[PDB]
């Protein structure tokens, strides 16, 4: 409980296409 | 004088404006991009002034937090026919047309 | 049950094919 509010939790990052 | 011939006539009728029909309803080439990516319809418009294309893939998390990332892929893909054996054909009739009138 | 409410729970999302 106190080292998950210290690392909390990753969530699905959605990727991305760029032309730039 | 072309009376018999009238069949080859009209089967290089045919065998041209089919090709002229594959060339009139398909796409020439298309840039392909694959994958679970976020694409802004905008941005798609600048692909002509493109130099670099960056695809970044999706990072997906597992219950468990393990972290695993989506296929990705671009590439550009193209139109295509079986020249040899359309162009030996349209020559074998064309020849048979001049062959039988003389 | 109080973090599958913060985290809810995702479903099959269907994929699309566009032609821009």
């Amino acid at each position: 409980i106190i080292d998950n509010y210290f690392n909390a939790r990753t969530r699905t990052k959605k990727g991305r296409a760029v032309f730039f | 004088d072309y009376e018999k011939v009238i069949t080859l006539i009209d089967l290089y009728d045919n065998a041209e404006s089919d090709t002229a029909n594959y060339m009139s309803d398909l796409n020439d080439a298309m840039l392909l991009i694959k994958g679970n990516l976020n694409l802004d319809p905008v941005e798609v418009r600048k692909q002509k002034e493109a130099n670099v294309l960056f695809l970044e893939p999706t990072v997906y998390v597992d219950a468990e937090g393990r972290e695993t990332e989506g296929s990705v892929d671009g590439g550009y893909i193209y139109k295509q026919y079986d020249v040899q054996g359309t162009e030996a054909y349209k020559d074998r009739l064309n020849s048979d047309i001049h062959m039988f009138t003389n």
